[PDB]
């Protein structure tokens, strides 16, 4: 009931890609926060990188 | 002379001569090939570059 999760930092990790993605963290709120970054990067925006 | 200045032939057809009165006619007939060239050569539609992409 504590869980430090609060996170949307597209600015600390950005345009430099990443495949894999491992969240250590059972909050559903950080795990759903990654869930919309992974997609956002997924998006039509040209500017590509297909993460998982 | 001229062909070997500019590269430019023509050829030799017939040749007839012909009098009248104190004249005369000297008449040559040549004939000359080529190719026509497109002259409206202008700009091109576009300049491509990004184009889009869906693959749904």
């Amino acid at each position: 009931s504590v869980n430090p999760t609060p996170n949307d930092y597209a600015t600390v990790v950005n345009e430099c890609c990443f495949a894999v993605y491992v969240l250590s963290s059972d909050d559903t709120d950080w795990q759903e926060n990654l869930r919309d970054w992974i997609r956002s990067a997924w998006d039509c925006s040209k500017p590509q990188c297909f993460g998982h | 002379e001229f062909s070997g200045e500019h590269g430019i032939t023509f050829e030799f057809v017939s040749l007839d001569i012909s009098t009248e009165g104190d004249v005369v006619y000297i008449e040559f007939r040549f004939r000359q090939n080529y190719e026509w060239c497109e002259t409206v050569r202008e700009a091109d539609t576009t300049i491509e570059a990004g184009r889009f992409s869906i693959n749904l």
